[PDB]
């Protein structure tokens, strides 16, 4: 008998097997604290493995012998770079968009924020921006981009229609979801299961795409969970509470010994709360991209709505050559003065006409 | 049981410091090697590493030794200082430091390392031909190029209630009661009777089974709670079984220990 | 054998030598109280000195000699006046700046903010507005041009990439760095490491800057840390935290008995955040350099996006003859009426002819 799932060490030595729902199940398998110190196993490496019924008296399925962790033979695991032990460096490997039912979000992005593995992003949006259909879009041009990078699609604390959109939509790329009926402690629980599983992958030298609705959203749970720190940052965010998202957000990273982490997670503001607006302005410091869109635009039905003069990455000569540089250089030397719906309009009429790299011919 | 001064030693090495191991403290302290003896560190040490004397030099005053000269118990290691105890007195930048030992010159390679304890034939230094007969620890001092064997030779050390439980672990019963019924039936009665004194515990011990290996204290059970009570006298003050009061000093205790078994080993603070 | 490090005194009198990483160290060699008192020395002082192994049951070698304090013989460490009791005094040796990758940023500064020795500085900007890279700029024109003094840099909370492009970028001066995935502990400790090693530096006489990276993200971690305080100042700033950052700045001074503590470090400011601009504004009073760079600037691209009316130094005339000190003059007075970026772009256009003694020829 062969069972599956996702290592989650106890504190007591012994680990679980999970699944996807990244929770306790009823069929997890587990796993002595013994065969964890052998083949130095860690949280939310991927083990695979024969098992036996539980005895008479065990509740849960044992894992009688380990085959594949992470998919691969357990020796390496005996002897690897840890995660935290890998080099940071900026994301050398740029990642051209497309996606063929709207192509134009794609390329607007190219000439705003291009994308390389290991991205620290973020894209910034008011409620009802076409952030969410913005990643539905990036997360269709990756899964025809770049295939071989592992694309998980964690939804925290939004709408339950979007995640069986997404679902369907992401054509089989790892959906890991948590609605806002769950209480922010599921939705935290998910968010470490998911993220060590990633930084699992990748300490094996693979490029994992994490795509984040509601970064926002996790913040916040977080701080409901932050048991007091006791004084109150401004605005009511707790002190300690966005150490954590901080080093969720900052685990993303180029790694010069193989494999990257690229997330790109949604912001809220213009919300009216001083929580959201304070929890961009902490993770803008620590993100490489930005990328905003703006209500405005969205009002008038102007998609994408991005807003180009506020957006962009950060060390852009290492994910475009010369001649693209000095473009996007030119294209928003032209744009900068403009206003930020026309500017839009007259750029979706220049994009609409041909793509991105005849647009410059 | 333990064959213990169990009144004054016991406390002496839970409480102050000794030095007790069994093995072999073969080498000499004015009585042959100890067998379960403890011991002052003060001996042990001074055993440690043969005889160092070392003696100031007064400033600008060259001292009457030489550097890997032979200096005997009580010969001027300078004009004014007088060495202790034989040994070779070496030099010091500014003193003399006769450290009791034989001395071996090397012209070639050393054999022995400064630290390691040779017996009598083993090679020094140069091969076969620089070779320790003495037993004790060695320096290699390139200074003059010698290799001195002090007669300190290998000697550990053990201390505190670890080695009380060890000790304890170390017994095995049996051998102490055949021992003990000799003792009694030969014997007259001044020493058999305490013989059987004790052999009567070892009868209740080995007739009773469990081992006295948990006879002393390390997993200390903690009371249930509201056995020792806090009742809310009146207005915020509190009314607290005293075990309580004596609960959180022993936590405090233990945490400071741990902290500094992980910080630092002053072991004077550390007892 | 030998050993080398910074002196570390515990609170127990005894002390442990560490490495660049300014953290306990497996390496890190024992040294008795009674040594201390022999030598009268002191944490940060850097020992070298012959040690042996560790005997059974020790865990960390024992310097069995102490060789040099603070690359000198030990004698002078009993005999010196305290750091401490140096006499405070302004600047009153310029160092002029040039780096020859960007001459313009440097002259800049010469022709705004000038730097003498002992100086205690701060350069003030929102993010991505060339701060950091002009501190880069800052560190190899100090790196030509006071080629003698003692150079160090120091990140604190910020990113790894700096980090690496730093230590490849400074050529071998010593760096002490700690990103923002470490705890704030860690950045207030390594901090205070440094922090002591420069006043036992400067104590003998010798010249240091301090270039710090990110001197409101070190404020943070006091804040974070101070344990109450009771009262919040406004922003969320712990009124007893900032005393030690006050403290660590203020220690930058002029030495009248020789050698001198300069430190320059980065500053954010329209962040959204009170509490950034809470911090510069109590910096302010304590620092004698200001250097502004507007975000707009950036905007532009027009680099360096420095602020030229808000900037300034304290006592010119101390560091600048008076034909210099009247050609800024004359300067400031044709430059005080221009904006922002309009004076920045012509300033450098007529930068770019010539030297700037040509310049003003
Ligand atoms: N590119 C687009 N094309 C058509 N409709 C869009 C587009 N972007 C946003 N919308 C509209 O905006 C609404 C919400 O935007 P979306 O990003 O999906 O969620 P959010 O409310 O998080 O922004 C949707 O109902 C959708 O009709
Ligand atoms: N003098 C300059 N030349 C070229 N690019 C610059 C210059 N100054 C700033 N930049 C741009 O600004 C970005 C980051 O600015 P930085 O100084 O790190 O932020 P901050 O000023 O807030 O510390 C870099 O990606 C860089 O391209
Ligand atoms: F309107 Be979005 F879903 F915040
Ligand atoms: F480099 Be900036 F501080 F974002
Ligand atoms: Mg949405
Ligand atoms: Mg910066």
């Amino acid at each position: 008998r062969l069972v599956k799932g996702y290592l989650e060490i106890s504190q007591d030595g012994y680990g679980f097997l999970t699944e996807n729902l990244h929770n306790l199940e009823s069929r997890v398998a587990i796993v002595s604290a013994g065969l964890i110190k052998q083949y130095a196993l860690r949280a939310g490496d991927y083990v695979v493995g024969q098992a036996r019924p539980p005895r008479e008296n065990e509740r849960y399925a044992t894992l009688l012998k380990v085959e594949a962790v992470n998919n691969l033979d357990p020796e390496a695991a005996k002897n690897r770079p840890r995660f935290d032990e890998l080099t940071p460096q900026f994301p050398d490997r740029q990642i051209r968009l497309e996606t063929t039912p709207d192509e134009l979000s794609t390329r607007v992005i190219d000439l705003l924020a291009p994308i390389g593995r290991g991205q620290r992003g973020l894209i910034v949006a008011p409620p009802k921006a076409g952030k969410t259909t913005l990643l539905k879009k990036i997360a269709n041009a990756v899964l025809k981009n770049e295939p071989d990078i592992k694309v998980i699609v964690l939804l925290i604390d939004e709408r339950p229609e979007e995640v069986t959109d997404f679902r369907e939509s992401v054509q089989g790329a790892e959906v890991i979801a948590s609605t806002f009926d769950e209480p922010p402690q599921n939705h935290i629980r998910v968010a470490e299961f998911v993220h060590e599983r990633a930084k699992r992958i990748v300490e094996e030298g693979g490029h994992v795409m994490i795509l984040l609705d509601s970064i926002t959203r996790l913040a916040r749970a977080n701080n409901l969970v932050t048991p007091p720190t006791g004084r109150t940052l401004s605005g009511g965010l707790d002190s300690a509470a966005l150490y954590f998202p901080k080093r969720f957000l900052g685990a993303a990273r180029n790694i010069r010994g193989g494999g990257s982490l690229t997330i790109l997670a949604t912001a809220l503001v213009e919300t009216g709360s001083r929580m959201d607006d304070v929890i961009f302005e902490e993770f803008k410091g620590t993100g490489n991209m930005e990328l905003h869109l703006s209500r405005r635009l969205e009002e008038r039905r102007i998609f994408p709505a991005i807003d180009i003069l506020k957006s962009g990455t950060r060390r852009e000569e290492l994910l475009l050559g010369e001649e693209v540089t000095h473009k996007m250089w030119l294209l928003r030397k032209v744009l900068a003065d403009m206003d930020p719906a026309e500017a839009m309009e007259m750029l979706l009429a220049r994009l609409a006409r041909t793509k991105n790299n005849k647009e410059f011919l | 049981l333990l064959d213990l001064s169990a009144t004054e030693l016991e406390q002496v090495l839970y409480f102050s410091k000794y030095i007790v191991l069994d093995p072999k403290g073969a080498i000499l302290n004015g009585v042959p090697v100890e067998k379960r003896q403890l011991l002052t560190d003060e001996e042990y040490r001074e055993l440690r590493y043969g005889k160092q004397e070392t003696y100031p030099l007064p400033p600008g005053v060259d001292a009457l030794v030489k550097d890997g000269e032979e200096v005997v118990k009580g010969q001027e290691l300078a004009p004014g200082v007088v060495s202790r105890l034989d040994g070779v007195a070496l030099y010091r930048f500014a003193s003399i430091l006769v450290v009791k030992a034989r001395v071996y010159p090397f012209e070639d390679d050393v054999e022995v390392s400064t630290g390691d304890r040779v017996a009598p034939g083993d090679v020094l230094a140069d091969g076969g031909k620089v070779k320790s007969d003495v037993y004790g620890r060695v320096e290699v001092d390139l200074v003059r190029n010698v290799v001195r064997v002090v007669e300190s030779y290998d000697i550990d050390a053990r201390m505190g209630a670890e080695a009380i439980q060890q000790l304890l672990k170390e017994l095995d019963l049996e051998a102490l009661e055949k021992e003990l019924l000799e003792e009694m039936k030969h014997p007259s009665r001044a020493r058999r009777a305490k013989a059987r004194k004790r052999l009567e515990v070892v009868r209740a011990f080995l007739d009773s089974g469990n081992r006295p290996e948990w006879m002393i204290l390390e997993a200390v059970p903690v009371l249930p709670p509201d056995l020792r009570p806090m009742v809310q006298v009146d207005g915020g003050r509190f009314a607290t079984s005293d075990l309580n009061d004596l609960y959180r000093r022993l936590i405090n205790r233990n945490n400071r220990l741990k902290k500094l078994l992980a910080q630092g080993a002053p072991e004077i603070i550390i007892r």
